[PDB]
RNA sequence: GGAAACUCAAAGAGUGCUAUCGGAGUGCGCGAGAGCAUUUCCGGCAGCAGAUCAGCUGU
C-alpha cells in the first residue's frame, strides 16, 4: 500500500512529540489510529473533498492543540524542534493532494489559497506563486480567478507590471465578459491615482491621463460588440437584412448599456480629469458602430447622450451657485438641442426640470430661473 | 482494582461504508514473523524460476535484412531510435526502429562497405539543420569515404537535398571511421590512419607509427581528442589529436578486431581480439590488462559498452552473442538463434536495454538485455516486486541450487561441445604446466590479465 | 523528448504534460501498446495540464476551420503563450507533441522556442489521449463531446459547402 | 528502548571496508526504523493491576472482571456446555477465528465462536483424541481411533490416513504446510498435505509419546516421554536432534513461547519445569504443587497457565532469568520477593482437559468434562496481529489470496533445524583466510584402463612422497659418508 | 570524478544539470513583445510615462519625534503608496541597518 | 416434479478503482534557481504603534 507509506513517514513528528513530554504515549496513539482511519479514508477507492476538508481540520485543531499545550507545559512559544513545522507541512501535503486527485471545486482550491496566504510569513509567495499558475492553467476560462490573484498582486505586493501582465493575459485569453474589461478599467484607474498621489506627495514634501483607461475601453466596446453577435447567430452567419440591422441594434443596446455602467462607476471613481475621458466616451458614442445611431434606432440612447453630454457640468457640486454660474454653458447647449428635437425635446426638457428640481442670487437672478429665485431667496 | 481488556471496535478494522479500503494493522516483530531467511530464501527460489519462465530475450528483425550480411552498424548518439546499417554489396540503410522500417536507401558503393559512422556534421558556411535532417558517412575498400544527409521525420518544423552530399577519396583504400564527436572531424583507417575534416577534400593529417595497416578505430565518448585504433599487426595503438601525434602500442598475441571506449570511465577501453576473450585495458597502465572477459569458443568479433557503463555486449564468430557484466570476468549469459550465423556487429542503443545484433545471414536483429524485464510501465507494487525479488537474486546468488537454476541455458550443440573440449585441453595444459612448474626454479607465476601482452613501447615510468 | 502535448477537441484545446516517456525501440510490441488502450497504466504516462474551452460556437467553428487548413489562432496560440515555458538556450528548446505535419511549421514560425513533432509516438500519444477521452479531463468542463462534435461537424459541413440556406 | 526485541543477531581491503560499513550501518537504520513502528502500533495490551496491597490480583473472579469488562468480550466469554458426549478438548485456529472441539466419545465439531455459524459438526462413534486445524477454517484434522482423518470445511470426510496406526498428538506446522503424528507406539510422522506425500517416519526408540508441542519460532517438534526425556526432533536426521531430562517419571505437558525461548513442562511427579530452550539451561523448578498438572500452556505475553483438573492457574511474567519470577503459590512470612498466581479459577467437579489461549483476544479457552468455558484474562493475548500473516477479519477473497501465497512460499521440508537462521552461511569449510590459488576384446579395454589407473595411482602417490619429502659418535663421525 | 562515481550507492542517471526551467508563470511575458493589439495599444501608451522604479525610488528615499509620534499618518501613507521594488530594496535597506545598530 | 434466494458455504466468468532545518541574507549559478550551507536578521521576550502583519525600543 501507500497508506502505510504516509503513515509511517509522519512518524518523527509523534517521536519528537514525545520526547518532549507535551503529549504522552496514550493519547498520541489516539490521534495516530484517528489518522490512520482518516488517512485510509483518504487513499479510499473514490474518496471525496469533503473527506479532505475534514481531515484538513483534524490537522488545523491539533496543532492548535500542541501549540496551546506547548504554552502551557513548556511555557514557551516556539520549541525549535521538529514539532513545529510538521503539522504545516503536512497541511500543505494534503492540500497539494486534493488539488491534484480534484481540480474542479473552487472552494477546496480558495481554502488552500486562503490557508497559504495566512502562512506567506513562514513559506513566502513562491507557493503562492506555484499553486495560483497551476490553478490559472487548469482553469482559464473563470474569470474570478484572474480577478482574485489580482487583487492580490495588487493589495499584498502592489507589483504593478505583473498585475497589468496577467489583467493583459487574462484579457486575452477570454475577451467576451464585461467583469473583466471593467475590473481592467478599475484597476487601471487604481494604478493611475495612486501615481497622482505619489506626485502630490512629493509637492507636499516640496503625458499620463487616462488614455491607458480610454484605449482599453475602446478595445472593450468593439470586442465585446463582435463576441456578442458571435454569441448569437451560432453557426451560421444569418443572412437578412431586417435580422442582421436589428441584431445590430440589439448588440448596440447591450455595448451603451455597458458603457453606461462605465459611466456609473468611473463618476464613483473621478477625481481626475472626468470630463475629458466621459466626453472621449461620448464622442465614440457619438461616432457610431454598425449603424450611426444618431438618426436611426435608439432615440432614448440618443436623448440618454445628450442628456449626459448637457448635465456633464451640474454632477459635482453641494454650492449650486457655482452651477447657476456656468449654467449659461449647459442651458445654451440645452438650447442648441431643442432647436434640433421635437418630442425627445420634451423628454429632455423633463429630465432637466428634474434635474435642476434635484438641485434645488445675483447669478440666480441673471444668468430655470423661477427655481433659481426660489433657491436664492 | 483496575482492570481493561483490548477493544477490537470493530469500525477502525472493518470499514463503514463498503467502497473504502479496509485496514492493513502491522506489527514488525520479529515474534509474530518467525521464519525470515527460509523465506526469503525461497522468495528467491521463485524469483530465479519465474526469470527462467520470463527469459524471452527476442524482440524482432527489422525490415526484410539486407542483401548479403551486415559488416558495420552504426547507432547514433542524440537520438535513440535511428540506426544505420552497412552491408557487403555497398548498401548502406538509416532504419527507424520504432515502426521498424527503412528511411532510404543507398547503392553506397562497389566492393565491400567497411565502416560508418554519423555525425552533426558542423560546416562553417551553412547552419547545423540538424533537427531536420541527419548525416551519415561511410568508408568503403574502393578508396571512398561518402557522407551523405538523410531525410528524416524525427520533427516537423520545415516544409529535397536527400542523399551525397560529398564524396572525399583516397589514395589507398579504407578500412574503418570514427567521427570525432565535436567539431566535425572524423578519423579513418586504411593503409595508414588520417584524420579528414568535412571542409577539406584532402587529408588533414597522417598519424601512423609506421606503414602498417589499420583495421578498427574508436573515438572516445569524453575526453575527446584522444583515440584508439587496431591494427593486423596484432597492435593497439593510441592518438592524442591535441598533440596530433599516436602517443603508446602495445602488441598483444593475436590480432585486435574492435576496440570500444567506456561511455562512463573515459580511460577504460574493451579490446576484442582474435583469440576468444575480450580484454579490458586501463589506457594509462597498458601493461596489464585489468580484466580479461573469457567466454566464448571462437573470434571474439565486436564488443560495446552500455552507455550505463557496467554492460559489455559482445557477439562472436561463431553464432552466438553474450552479455557480460565489467565487474565479474565470465559470462552473465547468452543469445542465440538457429537463423542467425557468424554475428559480426554488436551495439548497445543507448536506451542501454535493447542490444542491437546484426549476423551475416542478412539480418539486423534485436534483443533484450534483461532477458525477462519488459519494456511497459509499470504499476508501483509491480516495480516493488520486481526490484525486491531480484534484490534476493543477487544477495542469494551463491546459494547452490539456485545458481545450477539461474546458470544453465539451452547453448547450441556446437559451442557446447567445443566448448567442453576446450576445457579438457586447458585442464591437460594447465596439468603439464603444473608438472614443469614441480621440476623448474626460475618460472614466474605468469599473471593471467598480463598473459596476452608481448610488448609495449614506453616500457615503464 | 516528448514533453508536452497538445490535443484539439471539440469543446476545448487541452495541453498535457507528458509525465514519463514511452518506450521508443520497443513502440510495436503487445506488451507496450496494450498499455495505450488500458486505463490504469495511460494515466501513468498522461496528466492533464491545461484545459481552456471556446465557449462561442461561432469560435468553435472558426477554430475548426484554423485548425483544418492548418493555421494557428487566437485560442491556440494564447494556451501555448500561458502553458510553454520559455527554455533557455542553456538547456534545450522545448517540444511539442502536435498531430500533424501541415499545423507544424504554423507553430514554429510564431514560437521559436517550441519544437513540434509527430512521429508515431506522437501519433499513438495522441491516439491514447482520443481513445479515453473524457476520463482524462477529470470533471474540468461543462459538456460531453459528442453532441457538441455533432453540432460543429454539421457547421463545418454546411460551411465547406457553403450551403444556400435559402 | 524497545531495540531488543527487532535486534536480529580490521581488514585489508579498502573497499570491503566501505561495503562492511555500509551493510552494518544499513543494519542499524533498519532496526532502528523497525524499532519506530509500535508508535503506530494500533492500540495498548490489558492487565489488571492490584493497586493496593489488600486488592490481590487472585482474589479475582469472572462475576467482577465480566462485571466491569466490555459487553464484546464479556458476550465472547461464551460457555458451549455439551453433556451427551465426554471430555472435550480445544483448538483455536491459527487465527483467532475459528474453533475446533472434540469431545472423548464422538464429537467432532468446527466454528466459527464469535458468530453463531456452526459450520462442520460431525458425531462419530469412535474415540477422537484430539483435532487441530490445517490453514484455515478449509480442512481440519482430527486424531480419531486408529485412522487419522482429515475433512472439508460443512463436513465431508476428505481422508483416512493410510499411514499413521493411531494417533493421540496431532498438530501443524504453518508456513511448511506439515502435518506432525505422534500415536502410542513409538513413532512420529510428518505428511505434507499440500502434495500428500509422507515426507519422513521417525522411529522414537523411547516409548509411547506422552506430551507434545510445536515450536513456532524454528518448527521443530519437543515430544515428551514417559522417560521423563524430552526430545526435540524434525525429519532431517531419523535420531532426535537434541534430548533433555525435564522430569522424572512421564511427563503429561509441554509448552513452548510463541518466540522459541522458553518451554513449560509439568511432569507426573508434581513437578514443574522453565527451561531456556537455546541455552537448554534448567531455568527454575517449581516442586510442591498438590496433583500433578495434566495440562500447561503459555500466552502470547509470557503468562503461563498450570492445569491441576480442577484448578487453573495463571502467573504473569514468570519467564524472566531472575530468581525473583520462580512461580510459587502463597505469599508468606511478610515476603513481597515472590510469584503469587496472577490469577486463577476452580471448577466445580470436572477435571479440566486442555487450555488454549485465544490467539488474538484476551481470554483463555479451556475444555473439561462438561465442555467449554472462556476465562477473560487481561494480559494474556497479543493485541496487535499482523495483518499480512493472520487477520481476524478475513473475506473469500483475501482467504483464497493467502491460500496461493502460502502454497507459493511453502517452505522445503528440509529446512528445519535447530536454529532457522543457519541456512545463509558456509559449510562448515570456512577458511576465514582463503586459499584461493594465490597462496599455497573387452577384456583388453579393461586391462589398459586398469593400466592407465595404476599410473594415476602411482603418479598420486609420487606427488605425495615428494610433498612430505618437501615439507620435512668419534669414530661414527670419521666413519660417515660410506 | 569516476572513483567518487563508484562510491555512490544508487546512481540516478539524469547525471548532468538537465533541462529543469520553471514553467511559463502567467506574470511573465515571455518573448517580450506585444501579441495582441491591447498589449499594441497600452505599450504604445506606457512608452513615453512610466514608474520604472527610477521615480520610485527617487520619491521613497526619505523614510526623531516624525519617528515616534509626529507623522504617524505621513509614514503611513509614504510606505503605503511606495511600490513593490522599492518596498523590497527599503525592507532589505532597512533590515541591514538594523542589523548593523542591533546585533 | 415447480422452485420463493430472503438460510448459508465452496468456487467460475463479465463489469467497474488508485500513485511515488522555514522565509531571506551571505560565497554563490544565466530580469534568474531547480541547489551547494549557515552564526548573517533570525526563528529568545515583551511595549509603542497603522487592522494577526509594516517601522522601531532594549535585550
Amino acid at each position: 500500500s501507500k497508506t502505510r507509506y504516509y503513515l509511517e513517514q509522519c512518524i518523527p513528528e509523534m517521536d519528537d512529540l514525545v520526547e518532549k513530554g507535551l503529549f504522552t504515549k496514550n493519547e498520541v496513539s489516539l490521534i495516530m489510529k484517528k489518522r490512520t482511519d482518516f488517512e485510509h479514508r483518504l487513499n479510499s477507492r473514490g474518496s471525496s473533498i469533503n473527506d479532505y476538508i475534514k481531515y484538513i481540520n483534524y490537522e488545523s485543531n491539533v496543532n492548535k492543540l500542541r501549540a496551546k499545550r506547548c504554552k502551557r507545559i513548556l511555557q514557551v512559544k516556539k520549541t525549535n524542534s521538529l514539532s513545529d513545522w510538521s503539522i504545516q507541512q503536512r497541511i500543505g501535503f494534503i492540500y497539494q493532494r486534493g488539488t491534484n486527485k480534484f481540480p474542479q471545486d473552487l472552494k477546496f482550491w480558495a481554502m488552500y489559497l486562503n490557508y497559504m496566504k495566512a502562512r506567506g510569513n513562514q513559506t513566502s509567495y513562491k507557493k503562492i506563486h506555484n499553486i495560483y499558475n497551476q490553478l490559472l492553467k487548469l482553469h482559464p476560462t473563470n474569470v474570478d480567478i484572474w480577478i482574485s490573484c489580482a487583487k492580490y498582486e495588487y493589495e499584498v505586493h502592489a507589483n504593478f507590471k505583473s498585475c497589468r501582465n496577467i489583467f493583459q493575459n487574462g484579457l486575452r485569453f477570454n475577451p467576451d465578459v464585461p467583469k473583466l474589461w471593467y475590473e481592467y478599467v478599475k484597476f487601471e484607474l487604481n494604478f493611475i491615482t495612486k501615481l497622482i498621489n505619489r506626485r502630490k506627495v512629493m509637492g507636499l514634501i516640496n503625458a499620463l491621463r487616462g488614455d491607458i483607461a480610454l484605449t482599453i475601453f475602446d478595445v472593450c466596446m468593439k470586442t465585446l460588440g463582435k463576441h456578442y453577435i458571435n454569441k448569437h447567430k451560432g453557426y451560421y452567419a444569418i443572412s437578412d437584412s431586417k435580422m442582421n440591422i436589428e441584431l445590430n441594434k440589439e448588440t448596440l443596446n447591450y455595448l451603451f448599456s455597458e458603457s453606461l455602467r462605465y459611466i456609473k462607476l468611473f463618476d464613483e471613481f473621478l477625481d481626475l480629469e472626468r470630463d475629458y475621458l466621459i466626453n472621449h466616451v461620448l464622442q465614440f458614442w457619438k461616432n457610431d458602430m454598425y449603424d450611426l445611431s444618431l438618426r436611426k434606432d435608439l432615440p432614448e440612447l440618443y436623448l440618454k447622450t445628450v442628456m449626459i453630454d448637457i448635465t456633464l457640468n451640474i454632477r459635482y457640486m453641494p454650492v449650486e451657485k457655482l452651477d447657476i454660474d456656468q449654467l449659461q454653458l449647459s442651458v445654451k447647449k440645452y438650447f442648441a438641442y431643442i432647436s434640433k428635437l421635437d418630442s425627445a425635446s420634451v423628454k429632455s426638457l423633463k429630465n432637466e426640470y428634474r434635474s435642476y428640481l434635484q438641485d434645488n442670487k445675483m447669478n440666480a437672478e441673471d444668468d430655470k430661473i423661477l427655481d433659481l429665485i426660489i433657491s436664492k431667496l | 482494582m483496575k482492570i481493561k481488556t483490548i477493544k477490537r471496535s470493530a469500525d477502525d478494522y472493518v470499514p463503514v461504508k463498503s467502497t473504502q479500503e479496509s485496514q492493513m494493522p502491522r506489527n514488525l516483530n520479529p515474534e509474530l514473523h518467525p521464519f525470515e531467511r527460509a523465506r526469503e530464501y525461497t522468495k528467491a527460489l521463485n524469483a530465479t524460476k519465474l526469470e527462467r519462465m520470463f527469459a524471452k530475450p527476442f524482440v524482432g528483425q527489422l525490415g526484410y535484412g539486407h542483401r548479403d550480411g551486415v559488416y558495420a552498424i552504426a547507432k547514433n548518439y542524440g537520438s535513440l531510435n535511428k540506426l544505420a546499417t552497412g552491408s557487403a554489396d555497398g548498401v548502406i540503410k538509416y532504419w527507424n526502429m520504432s515502426t521498424r522500417e527503412e528511411f532510404v536507401s543507398f547503392k553506397a558503393h562497389y566492393g565491400l562497405v567497411t565502416g560508418l559512422c554519423v555525425t552533426q556534421p558542423r560546416f562553417h558556411d551553412k547552419k547545423p539543420d540538424l533537427k531536420s535532417q541527419n548525416f551519415m558517412l561511410s568508408c568503403s575498400d574502393d578508396k571512398t569515404v561518402k557522407l551523405w544527409s538523410i531525410n528524416v521525420d524525427d520533427y516537423s518544423n520545415k516544409n529535397n537535398e536527400e542523399g551525397l552530399i560529398r564524396t572525399f577519396d583516397g589514395e589507398s583504400a579504407f578500412q574503418g571511421i570514427d567521427s570525432h564527436r565535436e567539431n566535425s572531424t572524423f578519423a579513418t583507417g586504411g593503409a595508414k590512419i588520417h584524420l579528414w575534416d568535412v571542409n577539406r577534400l584532402k587529408p588533414v593529417s597522417d598519424l601512423s607509427w609506421g606503414a602498417d595497416n589499420i583495421t578498427s578505430l574508436k573515438f572516445n565518448q569524453n575526453e575527446t581528442d584522444i583515440l584508439a585504433s587496431t591494427g593486423s599487426d596484432n597492435s593497439i595503438v593510441l592518438y592524442d589529436l591535441r598533440t596530433n601525434s599516436p602517443t603508446q602500442k602495445i602488441v598483444q598475441t593475436m590480432r585486435t578486431n574492435a576496440i570500444c571506449w567506456n561511455p562512463m570511465e573515459a580511460f577504460n577501453f574493451v579490446t576484442a581480439n582474435e583469440d576468444h576473450n575480450a580484454y579490458y585495458y586501463d589506457m594509462r597502465n597498458l601493461s596489464r590488462s585489468l580484466n580479461v572477459f573469457k567466454d566464448h569458443v571462437s573470434a571474439v568479433m565486436d564488443v560495446d559498452f552500455s552507455p550505463t557503463g557496467d554492460e559489455i555486449v559482445t557477439g562472436s564468430y561463431d553464432k552466438s552473442i553474450r552479455i557480460y557484466k565489467t565487474n565479474h570476468g565470465h559470462s552473465r549469459e547468452i543469445y542465440h538463434t538457429k537463423r542467425m550465423q557468424h554475428v559480426f556487429q554488436v551495439k548497445y542503443s543507448m536506451d542501454s536495454k535493447y542490444i542491437i545484433s546484426g549476423s551475416d545471414d542478412g539480418n539486423v536483429r534485436l534483443w533484450r538485455s534483461k532477458a525477462w524485464e519488459r519494456s511497459n510501465v509499470k504499476t508501483t507494487r509491480e516495480k516493488n516486486k520486481l526490484e525486491y525479488d531480484e534484490k534476493l537474486k543477487e544477495r542469494f546468488r551463491h546459494m547452490p541450487e539456485i545458481k545450477r537454476i539461474s546458470r544453465h541455458r539451452h547453448v547450441p550443440q556446437v559451442i557446447k561441445k567445443a566448448q567442453e573440449i576446450k576445457n579438457i585441453e586447458l585442464s591437460s595444459i594447465k596439468r603439464r604446466e603444473a608438472n614443469e612448474r614441480r621440476t623448474r626454479k626460475d618460472m614466474p607465476y605468469i599473471s593471467e590479465r598480463k598473459k596476452q601482452i608481448v610488448g609495449t613501447v614506453h616500457k615503464y615510468e | 523528448p516528448i514533453e508536452y502535448l497538445l490535443f484539439e477537441e471539440p469543446t476545448g484545446y487541452a495541453v498535457f504534460k507528458v509525465k514519463l516517456q514511452q518506450d521508443d525501440i520497443g513502440s510495436r510490441l503487445k506488451e507496450v501498446q496494450e498499455q495505450i488502450n488500458d486505463f490504469g497504466a495511460f494515466t501513468k504516462l498522461i496528466e492533464l495540464v491545461s484545459f481552456a474551452p471556446f465557449k462561442g460556437a461561432a469560435e468553435a467553428l472558426e477554430n475548426a476551420n484554423d485548425i483544418s487548413e492548418g493555421l494557428v489562432s487566437e485560442s491556440l496560440k494564447a494556451i501555448l503563450d500561458l502553458n510553454l515555458p520559455k527554455a533557455s538556450s542553456k538547456k534545450k528548446n522545448i517540444t511539442l507533441a502536435i498531430s500533424d505535419k501541415n499545423l507544424g511549421p504554423s507553430i514554429k514560425e510564431e514560437f521559436p522556442y517550441v519544437d513540434c513533432i509527430s512521429n508515431e509516438l506522437a501519433q499513438d500519444l495522441i491516439r491514447g489521449v482520443r481513445l479515453h477521452g473524457e476520463k482524462l479531463f477529470k470533471g474540468l468542463q461543462s459538456g460531453d463531446l459528442e453532441r457538441a462534435q455533432l453540432g460543429l461537424g454539421h457547421a463545418y459541413s454546411r460551411a465547406k459547402v457553403k450551403f444556400s440556406v435559402q | 528502548e524497545n531495540q531488543n526485541k527487532f535486534e536480529r543477531s580490521q581488514t585489508k581491503d579498502k573497499k570491503l571496508r566501505a561495503g562492511l560499513k555500509k551493510i552494518d550501518e544499513q543494519y542499524k537504520k533498519a532496526v532502528s526504523s523497525a524499532a519506530a513502528t509500535d508508535y503506530l502500533l494500533p492500540e495498548s495490551n490489558g492487565y489488571l493491576e492490584p493497586e493496593n496491597e489488600l486488592e490481590k490480583t487472585f482474589k479475582v473472579q469472572q462475576s467482577e472482571i465480566k462485571s466491569s469488562v466490555d459487553v464484546s468480550t464479556a458476550n465472547k466469554a461464551l460457555d458451549l456446555s455439551l453433556k451427551e458426549f465426554g471430555p472435550y478438548h480445544i483448538k483455536y485456529a491459527k487465527n483467532g477465528t475459528h474453533l475446533l472441539i472434540t469431545g472423548r466419545k464422538g464429537h467432532v465439531a468446527s466454528m466459527d465462536w464469535r458468530k453463531g455459524q456452526l459450520r462442520a459438526e460431525l458425531f462419530l462413534n469412535e474415540t477422537c483424541h484430539s483435532a487441530t486445524y490445517l490453514q484455515n477454517e478449509q480442512y481440519f484434522a482430527v486424531a480419531q481411533k486408529k485412522y487419522t482423518f482429515i475433512y472439508d470445511h460443512e463436513g465431508t470426510e476428505l481422508h483416512r490416513l493410510k499411514q499413521h496406526i493411531e494417533a493421540r498428538h496431532l498438530d501443524f506446522l504453518p508456513y511448511h504446510y506439515l502435518l506432525v503424528t505422534a500415536g502410542e507406539t513409538g513413532w512420529l510422522k510428518y505428511h505434507d498435505v499440500s502434495t500428500g506425500q509422507l515426507v519422513s517416519e521417525l522411529r522414537t526408540k523411547a516409548g509411547p509419546t506422552m506430551a507434545m508441542a510445536q515450536n513456532p519460532w524454528n518448527a521443530v517438534m519437543h515430544l515428551g516421554h514417559s522417560n521423563g526425556t524430552v526430545s526435540l526432533w524434525s525429519p532431517s536426521m531419523p535420531e532426535p536432534l537434541v534430548k533433555l531430562l525435564s522430569a522424572r517419571g512421564p511427563v503429561n505437558s509441554i509448552a513452548i513461547d510463541r518466540s522459541g525461548y522458553y518451554m513449560a513442562t509439568t511432569g507426573a511427579d508434581r513437578s514443574m519445569k522453565i527451561w531456556d530452550i537455546r541455552n537448554f539451561k534448567q531455568l527454575h523448578s517449581v516442586e510442591s504443587l498438590p496433583t500433578p498438572g495434566t495440562n500447561v500452556s503459555i500466552s502470547d505475553t509470557g503468562l503461563l497457565a498450570l492445569s491441576r483438573g480442577p484448578h487453573v492457574t495463571l502467573w504473569k511474567d514468570a519467564l524472566k532469568l531472575s530468581g525473583d519470577s520462580k512461580p510459587c503459590f502463597g505469599s508468606m512470612g511478610g515476603n513481597p520477593h515472590r510469584n503469587t498466581p496472577y490469577m486463577s479459577h476452580l471448577f466445580a467437579g470436572n477435571k479440566v482437559e486442555n487450555l488454549g489461549f485465544v490467539p488474538f483476544e484476551d481470554l483463555l479457552g479451556v475444555g473439561h468434562q462438561t465442555g467449554i468455558t472462556n476465562l477473560i484474562v487481561p494480559g494474556a493475548g497479543e493485541a496487535n496481529y499482523d495483518a499480512l500473516e493472520l487477520n481476524p477479519f478475513e473475506t473469500k477473497k483475501q482467504r483464497q489470496e493467502q491460500e496461493v501465497r502460502t502454497l507459493l512460499n511453502k517452505l522445503p521440508a528440509d529446512t528445519i533445524t535447530l536454529d532457522p537462521n543457519s541456512i545463509g552461511s558456509v559449510d562448515k569449510r570456512s577458511s576465514t583466510i582463503r586459499l584461493n590459488a594465490k597462496d599455497l576384446r573387452s577384456f583388453l579395454r579393461k586391462k589398459t584402463q586398469n593400466v592407465i589407473d595404476e599410473r594415476k595411482l602411482r603418479v598420486q602417490k609420487q606427488l605425495d612422497k615428494e610433498k612430505n619429502i618437501r615439507k620435512r659418535d668419534v669414530i661414527e663421525e670419521a666413519l660417515s659418508r660410506f | 570524478i569516476v572513483q567518487q562515481n563508484r562510491r555512490a550507492d544508487h546512481l540516478i542517471f539524469p547525471l548532468n544539470k538537465p533541462t529543469e526551467h520553471n514553467h511559463a508563470s502567467a506574470f511573465t511575458r515571455t518573448q517580450d513583445v506585444p501579441q495582441t493589439e491591447l498589449q499594441e495599444k497600452v505599450d504604445q501608451v506606457l512608452q513615453e510615462s512610466n514608474l520604472a522604479n527610477p521615480e520610485k525610488d527617487s520619491k521613497f528615499e526619505e523614510l526623531a519625534r516624525t519617528n515616534a509620534e509626529g507623522a504617524i499618518i505621513v509614514e503611513e501613507e509614504s510606505d503605503g503608496e511606495p511600490l513593490q521594488d522599492g518596498q523590497n530594496n527599503q525592507q532589505d535597506e532597512e533590515a541591514k541597518d538594523v542589523n548593523p545598530w542591533l546585533a
